[PDB]
């Protein structure tokens, strides 16, 4: 029942990816309110006009119709199930493409890092154990954000 | 003895560009080529060769 | 083999054209078998030998 | 010279570069339009790359549709972008300047010819090996 993969409220560190940026897409840099975990993500600024230092709510779910399987692709527009993390302002579908860590130090694996891709859109999440339950997988995760310009 | 010693010094040429790094020796001791004015379907490329440790690669 | 190989290539270039790119083949097995660095690597080394 | 002889060129090569751009976005209507152009297709519509504020597909998603679904080519973006040898390593925002495809799905990377063919490390050579000439010819005709 709605076994959410991740949920947190994030703060914008930067909206200017190394200055040069791009036109329809821009890379945001964020950090979690725990201030122990940080995030960088490519976004469509045209459909979601971000401001710097903004307070965002971020949620991640590998599934919708609750917890049951759906990793298919009949973009069934006609679904009517309220099992939709839809009330959030911004949603994306993607894969995890890379995982970082460091287990050579002995058990370590200290400061685990996850990298994620939503249709090519790169993402980086850093954290000791926040990603201890996740790993790199084919496209399945849904990323939902709200609280824009709170 | 100096002047006859000087007669080897440079030899007769020079080049070097020192722009591209070489992953075999970190030093940018590289040479560059301007070739393929027209050629066939292959795109005109700039070829870079590292003198030391012999490395050659392309702009592409 | 490593000791022999120094004789064969005085140029020290290890990049040669050869048949069957095992790396791509081995990699494909990983893409197929779904092996990952956060999964155990159960192996019998003699079988490899 | 143990290399491929085929090569997609000019207009086709330029639009492919254009197509790999990050700013590429598609509409559902055009996706159906694009799907019919396909010389072959599973008959099963793919999931939108974006759902909110509005449903969308990416050109990289769609290029990856063209790609056969169990083969990958890596390491050679071969474009000027990013930097020569250590800048792109400069953290690993692996970025759009380097090419990478997984399970027939393009992760990032603006395309080049060294990728596209008549060279070592090309997608064309490995498809020929795995998919064979017959599958590769139909893919090639289809992409063009
Ligand atoms: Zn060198």
């Amino acid at each position: 029942m709605a076994g959410i993969l991740f949920e947190d409220i994030f703060d914008v560190k930067d909206i200017d990816p190394e200055g040069k940026k791009f036109d329809r897409v821009s890379r945001l840099h964020c950090e979690s309110e725990s201030f122990k975990m940080d995030l960088i993500l490519d976004v469509n600024i045209q459909i979601y006009p971000v401001d710097l230092g903004d307070k965002f709510r971020l949620v991640i779910a590998s599934t919708l119709y609750e917890d049951g399987t759906l990793d298919d692709g009949e973009y069934n527009p006609t679904d009517d199930r309220p099992s939709r993390a839809d009330q959030f302002e911004y949603v994306m579908y993607g894969k995890v493409y890379r995982i970082e860590g460091d287990e050579t130090s002995t058990e370590a694996a200290t400061r685990l890092s996850a990298y994620v891709s939503y249709g090519g859109l790169l993402m980086r999440l850093q954290g000791d154990a926040n990603n201890l339950h996740g790993f790199e997988v084919d496209s399945r995760v849904y990323l939902l954000m709200k609280k824009l310009a709170f | 003895k100096e002047a006859i010693r000087e007669h080897q010094m440079a030899k007769t040429g020079g080049t070097q560009t020192d722009l591209f790094t070489c992953g075999k020796c970190k030093k940018k001791n590289c040479t560059y080529t301007q070739v393929q004015t027209r050629s066939a379907d292959e795109p005109m490329t700039t070829f870079v060769v590292c003198n030391e440790c012999g490395n050659r690669w392309k702009f592409c | 083999d490593r000791e022999v190989l120094r004789v064969i290539f005085p140029t020290g270039d290890s990049k040669v054209v050869l048949p069957c790119n095992l790396l791509r083949m081995i990699w494909n097995a990983q893409k197929i078998f779904h092996i990952n660095p956060r999964l155990p690597s159960d192996l019998h080394p003699i079988k490899v030998v | 010279s143990n290399r491929p002889v085929m090569g997609i060129v000019q207009d086709t090569l330029t639009a492919v570069r254009k197509f790999t751009k990050r700013d590429v976005f598609l509409e559902r209507g055009e996706v159906m339009n694009l799907l019919m152009f396909l010389s072959t297709w599973d008959g099963k519509v793919p999931q939108p790359a974006i759902l909110k504020p509005r449903p969308l597909w990416t050109g990289k998603q769609i290029f990856s549709l063209i790609i056969p679904g169990h083969i990958n080519c890596i390491r050679t973006h071969s474009t000027h972008p990013d930097d020569e040898d250590s800048g792109p390593y400069k953290h690993i925002s692996p970025g759009d300047t380097k090419v990478v495809v997984e399970n027939g799905e393009l992760i990032m990377g603006i395309l080049c010819k060294k990728s596209l063919g008549t060279s070592a490390g090309s997608l064309v050579h490995i498809s020929y090996l795995e998919m064979g000439h017959d599958i590769t010819r139909l893919f090639y005709s289809n992409i063009q």
